[PDB]
Formats: structure tokens, C-alpha cells, sequence
């Protein structure tokens, strides 16, 4: 019953020159500077959508690459910004930008995985740092950190799997921690990690599937638990997991794209979290990633498990297999 | 407006290249409690300042009295709780009184079940606060039926469900502690949601949970008499819904998940006609019912092939 309204004059249009003239502007601001705690991941998003979108060259490579290395700390792991703590999520986004730019030496790759396999704990979880917070989110930054790396043999798999596999819910998703409820978020993450680790057939697919079709609204907009707003960062959260579970089909495609496109912003360019609304580079990257896997022409075909062009997994030849 | 923003951009910005410099020096002190307390409460996801108030707090108990270090404890409880008081929803601010708890000698989690209960009185989808609480449950070695008495309570005085059914359905198996659920549990819990789908037919959590309970019993082959009338009973009450609401699909879809746990050949042809209904009802969920419905006429077909 709570959903959004899609006012007619929202935008029904790619405007995809608009949305890599906002990328290739930012960091040129008072949000910039809020967000340095996640600089590192901004980076990761604003490359990885204009890779889809055909123009990472617009962005500055030599830069990114220097900036990587200052993040990599002694510990091997890597932060966000210069003088932050290291972290998985970062991590993660530092071998994906080093994986979409082919310069994984940049960085210390040995260390890394020692790193990722530091934080692993005695019932497979993973903390996300030294300070012990365990999440699923960060299984999956682990394994698919070390699958960019060719190293998942590098961590305890088989105890990492039941770890996931007990924050199995009630209704075929997945939550933070074993007993938390599901969540779209931890569902993309759970699934992904079930998917790296070769494991979709322990997924109840058909119940998993039907809640995640459920998330779409009248407005066609997807969101990420019963009775919340839909947004859409969601979109991509939920259609990705139900590609990963081969039942994409089990939303309304169309509904779903005039949601995607109804967020655009027609001036600023970029996506917003719902349409009208301020515009990031987050809800950008999902925006068009969403698109992408709903089959939009204009952009490069997304992988569904890493969210990078699937050209960048094919080269380093991992594409884990998917259920349908 | 957007002038004072750019001065408390400057405050944020100086703060923060204080406190970094700060702990390149090795100057763990109060000073640094100081300056995080500035930014954190409007910037809770800035997590390298969580870790160097842990930092702060790690050093400063090596070299102060359990009095001064027992103070320090109780600050940190009451800077968290304003914390969360502006932005309930940050992972760090939860994950730090995680922290600060799991190393006190003595922690009083009575008082942290009683800051739960306030925060899910605010927000009752809370859930970094349901998780907090299933943290301070297992800490105090609260009971599974003590936890089960909270989420009755929290269904029944109003909605956004959700988060309390699927706690429950956590909690049930733990008083059944089997290697499904019991009869007799599983027919309790039946008369409960069902009186939270007809007391209001549009809240999606109970229907959701009610699917679970069907196929958290024995069997259809195994039906006691007692739970073949209990479900005959549910499917009248479904069709008297659906002539009182018939939009609704949850009340639709949850006739026809009844009829197969009653008996798939037995109800095929009106199985076919609700899903038609169904369809026309929730055209967003076309696909969907396609694929359940042929999977439900496979069924029916291995059914029909089982005869002699
Ligand atoms: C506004 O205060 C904030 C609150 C939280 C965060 S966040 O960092 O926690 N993160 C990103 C996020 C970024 C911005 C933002 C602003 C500016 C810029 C500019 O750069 O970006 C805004 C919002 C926002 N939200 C909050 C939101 C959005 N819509 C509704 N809400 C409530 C989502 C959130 C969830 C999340 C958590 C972990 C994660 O990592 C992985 O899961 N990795 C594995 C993976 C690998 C590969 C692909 C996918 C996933 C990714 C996303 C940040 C800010
Ligand atoms: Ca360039
Ligand atoms: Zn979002």
C-alpha cells in the first residue's frame, strides 16, 4: 500500500549522455566531501557505470591506480580514503576497480588475501574488520574478492557456505545474522555468495523468487522488505538476485523500467532514489545496471553476481554459473 | 541555509583533520572522544571514528582506576543512545554498543531488553534493533518463550508485522528443538495468524507467514482429522474474504495453497479457476502464477500416474 506516485511528466527516456556528463563532473561540493568515508566505493561506482555506459575513459585511470595503492594498508587490506581504516568493502571495491582496469598488481594481491582470510571466524562468518562485526554482506565481500583473485581456495569455504546458509529464513531469504529477518540487500549478497561458491541448488528458488517478485509495487518500483518505499537502489538489489535464481521473468519488466527511468533526473543528470529526488552516483550505477539486465541495448550486459560488465568477468574468466 | 552548511562543512572538516592528526601522534586521549562526539552524531557511518573512539577507550582503561574507566563506560552509553536517538538506522552506532557491551565485567542487559522495546515501540521494522535484541537475549540467556510472549503483544496491538512473525518463526522451532513444527504448536499458530489476516486482509506479513505454516506440518496423505477441518475451515473463511474483498490476492493465492494441501485432484478444477482469477486480480504476478500453476499440474500428473 505504501508506494510512490509516478507524476506524468516524470522522464520516460535514456538519457544516457546526461548521465555520464554527471559521473565524469563529480568531484569537481558539500556531499563530496561528506562521503569521503565511502570514497573508495564512490570511485568503484562512478568507473563501473561508465564502463557499462561505454566511457571510462572519461575518468582518470593513473589517478585511481595511485589513490588505490595509498589505500592498501601494511595489514594488506584497504580503506576507503587516505588515513581511513582498512575494511572488506573496500577491499572488494579496490580489486573490482583494479579488475575493470586489468592492474590487480597495483596493489598487493598476497596480502590481500591474507587479509581476507584473517577475518574469517570458527563458524565460517567474516567480520568486515579487525572490530568483529559480522555480517553476510561481508561473505560475500570475501569470496567475491578472492574470486576476482583467483584465490577462493585461500579461505575455509565449505564452513563459510553453512555459515550463509543458516541465516536461511522462513521465507527462502536471507538476513544479516543467523535469525535476522530478510532483507533485499542480504538476499543479493547471499545469493551472490551462493552463486561464487557454486551452491544455488541449496536456494528455494520458486519461494525466494516469489518474495522478490512480491517487492514490485503498482508503480512498478521494486522495494527491499514488505510494506517499505520503493527506490532504486532495490531494483537492482532484488532483479539481481532473481537473475542470479533464473527467475528474472517474475516481474513486469516494463512496469519496472518506467519506475527506473521515472527517477532520472532530466537537468543534473544521475539517478535518484525515487523520482524527483536528489540525484548520487550510487542510485546511478543501479539505475543503469538495473536497466541492463532488463535488456536495454544502449548499455553493456551487467553481471548479475558482481555487478560489473560481464566483457571484464569473461576476460578474467570468472562467471559463476547461475541457476536459469 | 545553504550558507551555515558551508561553515558546518568547515567544522566537520577541521574536527575530523584534528582527530587524524590526533592519532598519527599516538594521542589516544579524551580530546579525541571530544572531537568524534562532534561528528559522529550527525555522521554515524564515518566508521574510522567509531574505531578510534574505540581506540580511545582501549588505552584510556590501561591507564586509568576501574572508577574512572567505569565513568567512561557509562558516558559511552549515553553519547550511543543520543546517537541513535538522531539516526537509529546506522550498522556503526549498533555494532559500537555491541562492542562497549560484550567487554563490561557486569553488564546490566535488563536495561538493554528495556531500550529495545522503546526503540521498537518507535520503529517496529527495526532491524538492527531486532537484532541488537536477539543479542542481549542470547547474552542474558533469555528463554525462547519469553521472547515469544513479547512478539504475541507486539502483533496484536497494531500492524507492521512483519518483523514479529518472522521472530516467531525463529522462536518456534527453538521450544520444539528437533534435528516442522509439533501438531499441536502448528494449529495454535494457525488460529493466530489467520486472526490477523481477517482482522486486516491486507497486511501481506501474515499471509506470508501462513504460507509457511502450511508446509510446516506432515503431509496431506497424514491429515489428522483435527487439521483437515481446521483447513476446510480456513478455505470457507477465504471465500467469505474474497466475496467481502475481491481485490485482494493474498486471500486469492493463500484458496488455492489451501486446496493443495486439502487435495490436489480432488480441487483441480476450481485450483484452475481461482488461478485465473488470481491472474486478472494480480497482473504483475502473471508469470509467476504460470509457472507455480505448471508446477502444481506436474504434481497432479505424478498424482494421477501413483494410481494402480
Ligand atoms: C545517506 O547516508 C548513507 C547511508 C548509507 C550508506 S552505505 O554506504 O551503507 N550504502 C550506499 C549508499 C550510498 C549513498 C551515497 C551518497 C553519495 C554517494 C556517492 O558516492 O553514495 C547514499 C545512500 C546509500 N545507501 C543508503 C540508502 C540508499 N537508499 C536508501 N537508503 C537508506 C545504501 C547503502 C547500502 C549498501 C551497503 C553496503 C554496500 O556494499 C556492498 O554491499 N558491497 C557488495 C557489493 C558488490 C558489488 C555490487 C553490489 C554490492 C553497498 C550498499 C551511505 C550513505
Ligand atoms: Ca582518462
Ligand atoms: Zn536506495
Amino acid at each position: 500500500q505504501k508506494d510512490v506516485t509516478i507524476k506524468s511528466d516524470a522522464p520516460d527516456t535514456l538519457l544516457l549522455e546526461k548521465h555520464a556528463d554527471y559521473i565524469a563532473s563529480y568531484g569537481s561540493d558539500y556531499e563530496y566531501c561528506m562521503s569521503e568515508y565511502l570514497r573508495m566505493s564512490g570511485v568503484y561506482w562512478g568507473l563501473t557505470v561508465m564502463d557499462l555506459m561505454g566511457q571510462l575513459h572519461r575518468m582518470n585511470k593513473e589517478e585511481i591506480l595511485v589513490f588505490i595503492k595509498s589505500c592498501q594498508h601494511e595489514c594488506g587490506g584497504v580503506s576507503a580514503s587516505i588515513g581511513h581504516d582498512p575494511h572488506l568493502l573496500y577491499t572488494l571495491s579496490a580489486v573490482q576497480i583494479l579488475t575493470l582496469y586489468d592492474s590487480i598488481h597495483v596493489i598487493n594481491v598476497d596480502k590481500v588475501v591474507a587479509y581476507v582470510q584473517s577475518l574469517q571466524k570458527e563458524d565460517g562468518s567474516f567480520a568486515g574488520d579487525i572490530w568483529g562485526e559480522i555480517d553476510t554482506r561481508f561473505s560475500f565481500c570475501a569470496v567475491a574478492t578472492l574470486a576476482l583473485l583467483g584465490k577462493l581456495d585461500a579461505i575455509n569455504v565449505e564452513k563459510a557456505i553453512e555459515f550463509v546458509l543458516s541465516c536461511m529464513n522462513f521465507d527462502g531469504g536471507f538476513g544479516c545474522r543467523p535469525g535476522s529477518e530478510s532483507h533485499a540487500g542480504q538476499i543479493y549478497c547471499c545469493t551472490g555468495f551462493l552463486a561464487i561458491t557454486s551452491q544455488l541448488h541449496q536456494v528455494n528458488s520458486d519461494l525466494l523468487g516469489w518474495w522478490l517478485c512480491e517487492r514490485q509495487l503498482p508503480s512498478g518500483g521494486l522495494n527491499g522488505r514488505p510494506e517499505k518505499l520503493p527506490d532504486v537502489c532495490y531494483s537492482w538489489w532484488v532483479l539481481a538476485s532473481l537473475k542470479i535464481i533464473g527467475r528474472l521473468h517474475w516481474i513486469d519488466r516494463e512496469k519496472l523500467r518506467s519506475f527506473i527511468l521515472a527517477c532520472q533526473d532530466e537537468e543534473t543528470g544521475g539517478f535518484a532514489d525515487r523520482p524527483g529526488d536528489m540525484v548520487d552516483p550510487f542510485h546511478t550505477l543501479f539505475g543503469i545496471a538495473g536497466l541492463s539486465l532488463l535488456g536495454e541495448e544502449q548499455i553493456k550486459p551487467v553481471s548479475p553476481v558482481f555487478c560489473m560488465p560481464e566483457e571484464v568477468l569473461q576476460r578474467v574468466n570468472v562467471q559463476p554459473e547461475l541457476v536459469s | 541555509k545553504r550558507l551555515e552548511r558551508e561553515q558546518k562543512l568547515k567544522l566537520y572538516q577541521s574536527a575530523t583533520q584534528a582527530v587524524f592528526q590526533k592519532r598519527q601522534a599516538g594521542e589516544l586521549d579524551e580530546s579525541v572522544l571530544e572531537l568524534t562526539s562532534q561528528i559522529l552524531g550527525a555522521n554515524p557511518d564515518f566508521a574510522t571514528l567509531w574505531n578510534c573512539r574505540r581506540e580511545v577507550l582501549q588505552h584510556l582503561e590501561t591507564e586509568k582506576s576501574p572508577e574512572e574507566s567505569a565513568a567512561l563506560v557509562k558516558a559511552e552509553l549515553g553519547f550511543l543512545e543520543s546517537c541513535l536517538r538522531v539516526n537509529p538506522k546506522s550498522y556503526g552506532t549498533w555494532h559500537h554498543r555491541c562492542w562497549l557491551l560484550s567487554r563490561l565485567p557486569e553488564p546490566n542487559w535488563a536495561r538493554e531488553l528495556e531500550l529495545c522495546a522503546r526503540f521498537l515501540e518507535a520503529d517496529e521494522r527495526n532491524f538492527h534493533c531486532w537484532d541488537y535484541r536477539r543479542f542481549v537475549a542470547a547474552q542474558a540467556a533469555v528463554a525462547p518463550a519469553e521472547e515469544l510472549a513479547f512478539t504475541d503483544s507486539l502483533i496484536t496491538r497494531n500492524f507492521s508485522n512483519y518483523s514479529s512473525w518472522h521472530y516467531r518463526s525463529c522462536l518456534l522451532p527453538q521450544l520444539h528443538p528437533q534435528p516442522r513444527l509439533p501438531e499441536n504448536v502448528l494449529l495454535k499458530e494457525l488460529e493466530l495468524v489467520q486472526n490477523a489476516f481477517f482482522t486486516d486482509p491486507n497486511d501481506q506479513s501474515a499471509w506470508f507467514y501462513h504460507r509457511w505454516l502450511l508446509g510446516a506440518g506432515s503431509g496431506r496423505c497424514e491429515l489428522s482429522v483435527e487439521k483437515s477441518t481446521v483447513l476446510q475451515s480456513e478455505l470457507e473463511s477465504c471465500k467469505e474474504l474474497q466475496e467481502l474483498e475481491p481485490e485482494n490476492k493474498w486471500c486469492l493465492l493463500t484458496i488455492i495453497l489451501l486446496m493443495r494441501a486439502l487435495d490436489p485432484l480432488l480441487y483441480e478444477k476450481e485450483t484452475l479457476q481461482y488461478f485465473s482469477t488470481l491472474k486478472a486480480v494480480d497482473p504483475m504476478r502473471a508469470a509467476y502464477l504460470d509457472d507455480l500453476r505448471s508446477k502444481f499440474l506436474l504434481e497432479n500428473s505424478v498424482l494421477k500416474m501413483e494410481y494402480a
